[PDB]
């Protein structure tokens, strides 16, 4: 033929069949032992998610949400993702004492449901009403963005203490139980309005620590609705929403490390 | 610890780099020694 | 074009002096007119040689920039700029990826260009050396007056004059001469002075006395002649053009390189476009379809391989430089290993090029002297009183002297003023009797008759050094038979005795044997003149026989030859044991050529020519079956009337071939004949008459000390110490580097698979990219480099000089067996070890292997800063990318770890590491430096930006260890099978 005879062509097939078969069987074996060394409830390493990311619902083309108020299908793209998220926080999804629980309607302290063990059933998560998100189809004019803190197993978000000076200096400082979120731009051509649990501009600490998908399915993380009823129009406004805390840090590279990058433009 | 389990989300990449560079250097020296056993 | 120049020349030495003038419109006495000479100048053109048109270095460099790998790397470099252009227009990408990767790849092409350019070097100044043989000026007779003119202004027809010490300015017809002798070594390779006279003495113009040639010099006397040829039209000017004009051609090693380039280029374009369409079918945007292609290019092309080859060659050439063997062309480092036929000059190559005493006949006994340079033999006789009598004649009846200031150099190597035979005798006595000058001071010469054409003897009368005599001793030497007709007694073991027919017959026997050995034989005799008949003041007349020259005492015979170099016989046998055919090709006479052939082992004992059979059986040569003769001796005059097909039959039908009295073109023809049969041929030589053959040879080797400038220009290799044993070393080195290149190539190729497979699974699996493009270049250009080179220092696995020369048609540098092992077996194991570490990194950070399938869509989505892992955690864009790049880093390090084992297995093709050992210090160096480089690239701060290399946790380093070990075991088991059964299965499938 090309290389060899039929007899040789066969033998080279019988070899590579057994050979690659063995190699596949060995590869799988090493994957088995790897998995055997891992927990079902907690990942081996967590230093790469460490400082929590802050992500929002409006799917930004490039950290930007520009549209026209005087146009219907101009914002119907951002309403798709906005709906996708909030559709999960339905009351019909949170039914019965299992696996949900009614928690303080005001920001409270942490809740420990034991260890990362299966020695108990599904760890009961705090309910969250999308109805706590006042004012927010969504904002056809002047968007109503929804913030979110990335989930990390066993992470206890710790707010800053009012020992020294603060950006939003001491205003509504629920020091003991709220992780604040203050959006900014100089360039003050807007109108910041925050909505959340208990009416505070933060995340209620009663939703922590997260026990993971395996030990807490259907779990709901707290949301923080933000509305920009800015009196300006037809210009790119670089708005940055920042979260503050002891366990919260940022990076010049990762522009989502505990903060937002939104470029709103109501070009109408 | 409980609420004070910050060490869980931390890794000493600084020491690791110091050690890694020490090792790389020493392996580089060892190599020179064996090569220079005759030039 | 040069087929005309490969033919024997035609001449006009047969014409009379007068007749020759009519042909050139010339005067025998007055010479040309100033006006007629200038007319002929403009007519024929200058008496000069024009160098052939060369290829500029520009075109030579750029021709390498387009050879398979460079072509693919160019397509990659441009395709980078393509994707970059498409980006800069569509979505403003502030990145530098495609732009920088395009710059990097273009640089890789340029630098790789320098390496191949360095390897494909051609240092040739043939025509320049020939031009150096034309004198600046010549002496001509114009308008009846002699004047010096620019030799280029010399034309056919003018009257030229030459004298001892000057170069022949052009081909001349001798019309007048006085004691003129010439050095025709340019045409023959033999430096013994040849007389020139107006008389025609041979039909063959290269042998007649009435022609003098350009490229030669007058050694003594004076001559006048008419110019018959000028410039390019001279006999050796044509040889110049032939030699300088010959197409170089591709080396065996070069052909091998291009061959695997086709193979690897083939699989590259195959998988390249095979997966380019496979991606579009899967609905991949052309934006991405090209990005994957660039990666495929980089994965398939072994970026550092061609440069490795060059370095391995260079390092092999450095070792040979250290044995006095200079390599002018890097590729010639290997040709000697692939050589199946050596065509060797005799004089100054196989031989020392110096008349040396070989045997002596005295006391009715043949004695043998030591002919070797360094005198590696033993003594023959010292005791016999006869010896001292013969020794005295050899010293006394000798007019040769050592040049001043030689006392530093060895006797046999020092320059001597005199003819070759007298120098030989001088050096013979000086060696075994001490200072000859002393013997010539103790015995003052009073009268002598120098060797005469008519007398055929030379005699001398000396004052006997003996005090009790202080009388007159007569000594003489000459033609053995002439000396015999002048002898009455023979000095036997001390005492004289009558010359009976018995001893006279033993003389003839001794004389015939020595002459049969191709040796020049001389007779020696002396006579102690009677005291009473010769007073202490008796005057001797040299002009008229004033003393007896008959009834003298015969002392002995001495024989001499230009002997082989000490190492030559043994080197010839070694070449022949390696299955290399050795042919002699010489301008010298057949009797001498044949005798040295037997001396060095070109013709082995018992082997006969058709002429030998005929003489032994006493039958006509036509009655001899030519197939009964394995040896042959072909004279150039017969070679001339043979067609190439008939030359091919001679080459095919004889194992032991001697081509004697060959011209320079004839040497070229014999070389081409050998090549025509499909053989790789080496030429060894030292003369300008070897230049065409040396050029045409697959590899020409010139002698460094004895070699002429031309020969060393025409060669690929120079033996700087004239050590012929270096050929044996060269062939051995050549074979070793050929095997080691295979090892180094397999090693380099093996790591291509773990660079290809990640890109494929990236498409078919939709997982995060396991390894990056930049990461690949850190391997092929970084870590693999020193290890790959180090394989050039591997010792032989068996006695390579015991095997036959490779068949260049069947035995390839890269075959299917190499690809099967490198791509199908070992590289495949490396790929898995890479993937394993990849799955380990991701799974330990929260992305278990199961959830990875079909996630790249969301993984690469820059706007999703919340991807969910297996544990329910959310990752930003840059966070997951850090883990991904950490995956690139550990996959990279996994390659390094699996290349550890590969380096050790590529060490040997057959033998076990437990047999070959670990005595390669460069290889061990490679292991340490490779690992140092990898660690540095991972842990050095800032490398995460420039190369996207991230620090690895200690446990990460050990992921591929079980795969590294399986490689070592697998290959060790496999080679154990090879050795345990030379049959073929494992052998014919995987044996590189
Ligand atoms: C989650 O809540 C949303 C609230 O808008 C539900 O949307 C409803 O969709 C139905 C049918 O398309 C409409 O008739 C209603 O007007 C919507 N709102 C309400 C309050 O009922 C959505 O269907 C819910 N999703 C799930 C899975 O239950
Ligand atoms: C990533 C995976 C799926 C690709 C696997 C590719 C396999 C099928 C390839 C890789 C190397 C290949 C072999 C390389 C060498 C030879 C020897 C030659 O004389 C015949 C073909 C043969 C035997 C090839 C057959 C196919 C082969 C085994
Ligand atoms: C939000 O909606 C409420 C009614 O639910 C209305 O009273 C109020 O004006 C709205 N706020 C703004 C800022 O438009
Ligand atoms: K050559
Ligand atoms: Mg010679
Ligand atoms: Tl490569
Ligand atoms: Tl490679």
């Amino acid at each position: 033929f090309l290389g060899r005879t039929g007899s040789s062509w066969f033998k080279i097939f019988l070899f590579y069949l057994i050979f690659y078969g063995c190699l596949a069987g060995i590869f799988i074996g090493t994957i088995q032992v790897l998995l055997l060394t891992l927990s079902d409830f907690e990942p081996k390493y967590q230093d790469r998610v460490a400082p929590p990311g802050l992500s929002h619902a409006p799917y930004a083309i490039k950290t930007e949400i520009s549209f026209s108020i005087s146009n219907p299908k101009s914002y119907e793209s951002f309403v798709k993702s906005m709906h996708k998220l909030m559709d999960l926080y339905n009351e019909s999804s949170q039914a019965g004492n299992s696996p949900f629980e009614d928690c303080s309607d005001t920001p409270a302290d942490y809740i420990k449901r034991g260890d990362l063990d299966d020695s108990q059933g599904q760890k009961k998560a705090c309910r969250f009403s999308r109805m706590w998100l006042k004012n927010c189809g969504y904002a056809e004019g002047k968007p109503c963005v929804v913030a979110k803190l990335n989930r990390i197993i066993g992470f206890y978000p710790k707010p800053l203490k009012n020992t020294t000076d603060l950006p939003e200096e001491l205003q509504a400082n629920y020091n003991q139980y709220v992780l604040p979120l203050r959006c900014a731009a100089r360039e003050k051509i807007g109108s910041i309005e925050y909505f959340g649990l208990g009416g505070y501009a933060g995340f209620p600490l009663q939703y922590y620590p997260y026990y993971g998908k395996r030990l807490q399915k259907k779990y709901l993380q707290p949301l923080l609705a933000i509305q920009f009823t800015n009196l300006t129009q037809n210009m790119e406004l670089r708005i940055e929403c920042k979260v503050y805390g002891e366990n919260i840090d940022y990076s010049e590279k990762d522009r989502f490390r505990g903060r937002f990058e939104v470029k709103i433009e109501v070009k109408s | 610890e409980g609420p004070d389990n910050d060490e869980r989300f931390t890794y000493d990449y600084y020491r690791l780099r110091v050690v890694g560079l020490i090792v790389a250097a020493v392996l580089c020296v060892i190599g020179i020694i064996i090569l220079l056993a005759g030039k | 074009l040069d087929e005309l120049k490969k033919e024997v020349s035609m001449d006009d030495h047969k014409l009379s002096l007068d007749e020759l003038h009519n042909k050139y419109g010339t005067d025998l006495t007055r010479g040309l007119t100033n006006a007629r000479a200038k007319e002929i100048l403009a007519r024929d053109g200058p008496n000069s040689l024009t160098p052939p048109p060369t290829t500029p270095e520009w075109i030579k460099f750029c021709r390498q920039l387009f050879g398979g790998f460079s072509i693919l790397l160019w397509i990659g470099a441009i395709l980078c700029f393509l994707a970059y252009g498409i980006q800069a227009a569509t979505e403003d990408e502030p990145a530098n990826d495609n732009l920088y990767l395009g710059v990097v790849l273009s640089t890789v092409v340029i630098v790789t260009g320098c390496f191949s350019y360095y390897q494909e070097a051609k240092s040739s100044r043939i025509m320049d050396s020939f031009k150096n043989m034309v004198p600046q000026q010549a002496l001509v007779i114009r308008d009846g007056e002699k004047s010096t003119i620019n030799a280029e202004f010399v034309v056919a027809g003018d009257l030229v004059e030459v004298k001892g010490g000057d170069r022949i300015p052009a081909d001349l017809r001798i019309i007048s001469a006085h004691g003129c002798k010439v050095d025709n070594s340019s045409l023959t390779g033999e430096s013994e002075p040849q007389t020139r006279s107006p008389e025609f003495s041979s039909e063959n113009p290269l042998e007649t006395r009435n022609i003098a040639f350009f490229s030669t010099n007058c050694v003594e006397g004076t001559a006048r002649g008419v110019v018959v040829y000028t410039g390019d039209r001279t006999v050796m000017g044509r040889i110049a053009t032939l030699a300088s004009g010959l197409e170089v051609g591709r080396t065996p090693i070069a052909i091998e390189i291009e061959h695997f380039i086709h193979i690897i280029t083939g699989v590259a374009v195959f998988l390249g476009v095979s997966f380019f369409i496979l991606s579009l079918i899967l609905g991949y945007s052309w934006l991405e379809a090209v990005i994957f292609l660039i990666g495929i290019i980089v994965a398939n092309v072994p970026e550092g391989l061609l440069a490795t080859v060059t370095v391995c060659l260079t390092l092999t050439a450095k070792r040979m430089a250290r044995k006095n063997c200079l390599v002018k062309n890097l590729e010639a480092v290997e040709t000697l290993g692939s050589t199946s036929t050596i065509c060797s000059d005799k004089t100054g190559t196989l031989t020392q090029n110096r008349m040396t005493v070989a045997h002596m006949w005295f006391d009715n006994q043949i004695h043998e002297a030591d002919t070797t340079e360094n005198q590696s033999g033993a003594a023959f006789d010292k005791t016999s009183a006869t010896w001292s009598a013969l020794s005295r004649i050899a010293a006394l009846c000798n007019r040769a002297v050592f040049q001043a200031g030689q006392d530093n150099v060895p006797i046999l190597k020092r320059s001597v003023a005199g003819d070759a035979s007298e120098s030989a005798l001088l050096k013979c006595i000086e060696l075994c009797c001490g200072s000859v000058q002393g013997m010539r001071d103790r015995n003052p010469k009073i009268v002598e008759i120098p060797f005469n054409s008519t007398n055929k003897y030379q005699l001398s009368i000396h004052e006997n050094e003996k005090s009790s005599e202080s009388r007159y001793l007569l000594v003489m030497k000459g033609a053995p038979e002439r000396i015999l007709d002048r002898c009455s007694t023979i000095l036997l073991n001390g005492a004289e005795e009558p010359l009976k027919e018995d001893m006279k017959e033993a003389f003839q026997n001794a004389y015939l044997e020595l002459g049969g050995l191709g040796e020049r034989v001389l007779g020696f005799c002396h006579f102690a003149l009677p005291e009473d008949k010769y007073n202490e003041g008796y005057p001797f007349d040299a002009d008229e026989p004033n003393f007896p020259t008959t009834d003298l005492c015969f002392v002995g015979l001495m024989a001499m030859i230009d002997p082989p170099r000490a190492a030559v016989p043994d080197a010839v046998g070694k070449c022949r044991s390696a299955g290399i055919k050795v042919i002699m090709v010489t301008g010298d006479h057949p009797i001498t050529a044949k005798a040295i052939a037997k001396g060095v082992g070109i013709i082995s004992e018992g082997n006969e020519t058709i002429e030998d059979i005929a003489a032994r059986l006493n039958i006509p040569i036509g009655q001899v079956n030519p197939r009964d003769a394995k040896a042959c001796v072909v004279h150039g005059s017969d070679l001339k009337d043979l067609s190439t097909e008939v030359l091919d039959d001679i080459l095919h039908y004889h194992t032991e071939i001697v081509f004697a009295r060959t011209s320079p073109q004839q040497k070229l023809i014999i070389v081409e004949g050998c090549q025509r049969q499909g053989a790789i041929v080496a030429v060894t030589g030292d003369g300008v008459n070897d230049s065409p053959a040396l050029k045409k040879a697959d590899i020409g080797v010139a002698m460094g000390i004895s070699g002429s400038d031309v020969s060393k220009q025409a060669a690929d290799m120079i033996l700087l110490d004239d050590n012929f044993a270096s050929i044996v070393t060269g062939v051995e080195e050549g074979r070793l580097i050929f095997d080691n290149l295979k090892k180094s190539i397999a090693y380099t190729l093996t790591s291509n698979i773990p660079e290809i497979t990640p890109f494929l699974v990236f498409i078919i699996g939709n997982v995060p990219l396991p390894l990056g493009t930049v990461t690949i270049l850190c391997i092929d250009l970084g870590t693999d480099m020193v290890p790959a080179i180090s394989l050039a220092y591997e010792q032989a696995e068996s006695d390579i000089m015991k095997r036959q020369p490779r068949n260049p048609k069947t035995d390839k540098l890269v075959n299917e067996r190499l690809i099967s092992m490198a791509y199908g077996q070992i590289g495949m194991i490396q790929a898995l070890g890479g993937f394993f570490s990849y799955f380990v990194i991701l799974a330990e950070n929260g992305f278990l292997p199961m959830d990875l399938i079909g996630k790249r869509v969301r993984w690469d989505d820059r706007w999703i800063s919340d991807v969910e892992d297996s544990f329910g955690q959310q990752w930003t864009y840059e966070q997951r990318k850090i883990v991904e790049f950490t995956c690139h880093t550990s996959f990279f390090i996994s390659i390094v770890v699996v290349q550890w084992a590969d380096l050790i297995i590529c060490k040997t093709r057959r033998n076990s590491i437990f047999q070959q050992g670990m005595k390669n210090k460069i290889l061990i160096f490679g292991l340490f430096e490779e690992t140092a480089l990898a660690a540095f690239l991972s842990y050095c701060p800032g490398t995460d930006v420039a190369l996207r290399m991230y620090p690895l946790k200690p446990s990460w380093w050990f992921c591929a260890f079980p795969y590294s070990l399986i490689i070592f075991l697998y290959d060790e088991m496999r080679r154990f099978i090879i050795r345990r059964s030379p049959g073929g299965w494992v052998e014919q499938e995987t044996y590189y």
